[PDB]
C-alpha cells in the first residue's frame, strides 16, 4: 500500500495519484 | 515535494495537495 510505496521507498506522483478518489 | 520518502503527516499533506478536490484515502495498514 501507500506506506510501502511512498514512505519506505521513494514516493512518486504516479503512485500518490493511485490514492486520489 | 513528492519525490522523497513521505511518512505520516508529511504523506497526508502531499496527498491533500496533489489530489485537491478529488480527495483521497489514506490506508497505512494494508
Amino acid at each position: 500500500g501507500i506506506v510501502e510505496q511512498c514512505c519506505t521507498s521513494i514516493c512518486s506522483l504516479y503512485q500518490l495519484e493511485n490514492y486520489c478518489n | 515535494f513528492v519525490n522523497q520518502h513521505l511518512c505520516g503527516s508529511h504523506l497526508v499533506e502531499a496527498l491533500y495537495l496533489v489530489c485537491g478536490e478529488r480527495g483521497f484515502f489514506y490506508t497505512p495498514k494494508t
